[PDB]
RNA sequence: GAGGAGGGUGGUGAUGGCGUGCCUUUUGAAGAAUGAGCCUGCGAGUCAGGGACAUGUCGCAAGGUUAACCCGUGUGGGGUA
RNA sequence: AUGCCGUGGUGUAAAGCGUGGCAGUGAGACGGCGGGGGAUAAGCUCCGUACGUCGAAAGGGAAACAGCCCAGAUCGCCGGC
RNA sequence: CGCGGCACAUCCACCUUGUGGUGGGUGUGGGUAGGGGAGCGUCCCUCAUUCAGCGAAGCCACCGGGUGACCGGUGGUGGA
């Protein structure tokens, strides 16, 4: 549908394909949120990034 | 065009002097050794401004879980039934109200002690 | 503008703890607090409130059977091949107030105004107190319900 | 017009030997430290004409 | 009577005819506010009730806009040379109460 | 060889995560 | 110490291998693999070398391929 | 204001927490690495050249500009090599 | 498995590239993972790693503790998480 | 995260729409080596103006000011 994705952990000691996935995301520092499309291509910039990040199905 | 240092040069000694009465030893009488003081004087006001906030919410707790144990409930669900009741007041004031107004406090606590839940260790 | 107290408002008591059968744990930190004042609202960390311990009874403390044996108390003298040590149970037979009131002194801030918290102590060995003058009110151990 | 430390009378000599004094070596004493000594970088005589063009 | 009272982020225990700092409200000496609660003690009676307390406010009376402490900051790190000096001036608002 | 075996024991708590320096 | 140096020593890597994947558009003349001996083979619009370079003959796509047994280089013009 | 209480400047700071000088040089120094006993004074990217490159700006613009020198009390006017 | 090269969608301001002015650096250290030397010894040494941190990083935790864990200080606040 | 101050970048609207000013969003502001940009202070000359034996410079003390280098006020000493 949609999801709603709230960063938790920092980007400090991050690699770099952890950091660039989260700038794609939109996300920009702690307990931001962010409202993005359920394409096939979110959740694969999420499987990458799922430890820093709280993903739940909200509208 | 030659310039004697001397005008310009006692500028910044008059006022790092200044800055330094009530220092004990060197460090209040010479430019050299009052320029160091102040470079650690400011360093530390700058860490205590910011400890200080910390250091008050460390009374304020100490106050009012000196005073909810005046009322057999712990600190630990004293703030638990303040948020399940919307009771917004700040540690600062609810540390206020303990000293103060000691009648007023023990209403807190029968409002907060009565919003919390029945069974306090059943999950939710 | 937080309380800070003023000298002449910290008011003063007199509570008497019996020990028959209660531990040195539990028994050293309810003395240390209730000296120190923690357990009253206008606390302040640089003031001495707090009130007086009267220990009685210090000879029954309930300490286990492995303890008068294996925990060892040492002093130094300073001197090469000074060290001494003595258990708690050969203390126990001479110096039974020394036990309980090194506790309570091991868990007091290691600072200078503790120095006049400790001149707040009385302990001794048998169930008699010489402070009857004064109306000492006696104190059970409690634990709040949560 | 100043004087550099070439043009100072005296200074010749190295006053004292490099090692084994405790005082710090100097060469010569006419060096710009010392009370006495040349100018460094000082002023020296010049013409401050510009070529500003006729038409300006 | 007293109330804690909500202004600025910050919270402050006031009664009538107190004179409390804070931060800067736009507005003009000798203008009325209105502020928030968070609770009201009437002698015994506390209130203590979200739903109730968005119904009592504190009128407010601007005395004027202040300055607060000058704060020398120089910042200094050991062996590096690094050098940063900075001042500051906290503007606030002194405000009597004349309400609850 | 107590300081170097001591020193290296100390890394097993919650907070250092089995890591130290050196 | 025993001079144990009897073997230190090594020649320049001369930077070998696959130069243009698949699916990739050259122009004429580049060099698609560059290897030693025929590890790839030529196929269409693919000239071999002096030593064995494997370049381009046609612009095009480049793809690979299997022809009896030995691999080969292809471009699809 | 005679005194006390209230409030506010200035001086001292019982007591609590936090807190490993400055510079140089180093992978890293409060370091038991270097340098300074203290104060006041002096003490280190400057200048010459139609130099070289690159820029900011001003005049003139298919043209721009003179050098030596000459004439004027001057910073001005001539001077095409 | 990863990594690498190409291409089609989608996402993201301070990403990439060409050409000039001015640089500094070219003694690195420890930690995780893969290895050589060494006795599968070293706070040892030599490499790999769109790995981290220190260097150049304060603040909280590890008693103290450049390199470990959490987190990146624009300034104020006697506010919350 | 909340409330208030400052600076840089960018975008959207105005004013002689880039020499650029005013207002509103979002973002950004640890920092050595080093690069870039903008300022305070002492002295000297020139132009304009204005103080000074009814007390200038310099020095000392106090009370205030600015984001910083720093500045102003009043008084004491002093003599161009
Ligand atoms: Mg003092
Ligand atoms: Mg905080
Ligand atoms: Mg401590
Ligand atoms: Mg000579
Ligand atoms: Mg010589
Ligand atoms: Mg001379
Ligand atoms: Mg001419
Ligand atoms: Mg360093
Ligand atoms: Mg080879
Ligand atoms: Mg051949
Ligand atoms: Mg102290
Ligand atoms: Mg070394
Ligand atoms: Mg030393
Ligand atoms: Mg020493
Ligand atoms: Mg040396
Ligand atoms: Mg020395
Ligand atoms: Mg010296
Ligand atoms: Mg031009
Ligand atoms: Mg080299
Ligand atoms: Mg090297
Ligand atoms: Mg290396
Ligand atoms: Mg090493
Ligand atoms: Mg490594
Ligand atoms: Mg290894
Ligand atoms: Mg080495
Ligand atoms: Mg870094
Ligand atoms: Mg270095
Ligand atoms: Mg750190
Ligand atoms: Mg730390
Ligand atoms: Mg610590
Ligand atoms: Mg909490
Ligand atoms: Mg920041
Ligand atoms: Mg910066
Ligand atoms: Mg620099
Ligand atoms: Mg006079
Ligand atoms: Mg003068
Ligand atoms: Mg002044
Ligand atoms: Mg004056
Ligand atoms: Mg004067």
């Amino acid at each position: 549908s949609q999801l709603k994705i709230t960063q938790v952990r920092s980007t400090i000691g991050a690699r770099w394909k952890q950091r660039e996935s989260l700038r794609t995301l939109g996300l920009r520092r702690i307990r931001h949120s962010v409202i993005r499309e359920d394409n096939a291509a979110t959740r694969g910039l999420i499987a990458v990034v799922r430890h820093l990040v709280e993903v739940e199905p909200a509208q | 065009a030659r310039v004697k240092r001397a005008v310009n040069a006692h500028k910044k000694r008059r006022s790092i002097l200044k800055a330094s009465r009530g220092y004990r030893g060197q460090r209040s009488r010479l430019y050299r050794k009052a320029k160091e003081q102040q470079l650690h004087s400011l360093n530390y006001a700058y860490r205590d401004r910011r400890a200080r906030k910390g250091e008050f919410r460390k009374l304020w707790i100490a106050r009012i879980n000196a005073a909810a144990r005046l009322n057999d409930i712990t600190y630990n669900r004293l703030i638990q039934g303040l948020k399940a009741a919307g009771v917004e007041v700040d540690r600062k004031n609810l540390a206020d109200i303990a000293i103060s107004d000691p009648a007023a406090f023990t209403a807190l606590v029968d409002v907060a002690r009565a919003a919390l839940p029945e069974d306090v260790n059943a999950p939710s | 503008p937080t309380y800070a107290p003023k000298a002449g408002d910290t008011t003063r008591s007199w509570y008497v703890i019996d020990a028959t059968d209660v531990v040195l744990g539990r028994l050293a930190v309810a003395a240390a607090n209730l000296l120190r004042g923690k357990h009253k609202p206008t606390f302040a960390p640089n003031v001495d409130g707090g009130d007086f311990v009267i220990v009685i009874n210090a000879d029954k403390v309930a300490i286990s059977g492995d303890k008068l044996q294996h925990k060892m108390v040492y002093r130094h003298s300073g001197y090469p091949g000074g060290l001494h040590k003595r258990t708690i149970g050969e203390l126990m037979q001479r110096h039974p107030d020394r036990v309980v009131e090194k506790a309570i002194l091991g868990m007091l801030p290691k600072n200078r105004l503790s120095r006049q918290i400790q001149r707040k102590l009385r302990v001794y060995a048998g169930p008699e107190h010489p402070h009857s003058a004064q109306q000492p009110v006696p104190y059970e151990l409690k634990q709040v319900a949560q | 017009s100043t004087k550099t430390r070439g043009e100072v009378s005296g200074g010749g000599r190295k006053p004292y030997r490099q090692k084994g004094t405790g005082r710090a070596r100097q060469g010569s004493t006419r060096a710009p430290q010392f009370t006495g000594g040349g100018v460094v970088h000082g002023p020296k005589p010049r013409d401050y004409s510009q070529r500003t063009p006729k038409k300006m | 009577t007293y109330a804690i009272v909500k202004t600025g982020g910050k919270q402050y225990k006031v009664a009538v005819g107190d004179v409390v700092k804070v931060e800067k409200l736009e507005s003009e000496q000798g203008e009325k506010v209105s502020l928030p609660v968070a609770l009201v003690v009437d002698g015994a009676t506390v209130t203590t009730d979200a739903k109730a307390l968005a119904k009592v406010a504190v009128t407010g009376e601007v005395l004027g806009h202040t300055k607060g402490p000058k704060i020398r900051i120089h910042k200094f790190k050991n062996k590096t040379g690094y050098h940063k000096r900075q001042g500051h001036r906290q503007q606030l608002t002194v405000l009597k109460v004349t309400g609850i | 060889a107590k300081r170097g075996r001591k020193k290296r024991d100390r890394k097993y708590s919650k907070a250092n995560h089995g890591k130290r320096p050196n | 110490g025993a001079s144990s140096s009897r073997n230190g020593r090594d020649s320049a890597a001369q930077r070998l291998g696959v130069k243009r994947y698949g699916g990739q558009v050259v122009k004429a003349g580049e060099i698609l693999v560059r290897q030693r001996g025929t590890k790839f083979h030529p196929g269409v619009n693919v000239g071999r070398g002096g030593d064995d370079t494997l370049f381009a003959k046609t612009a095009g796509a480049v793809e690979f391929g299997i022809k009896r047994g030995r691999k080969t280089v292809s471009i699809v013009g």
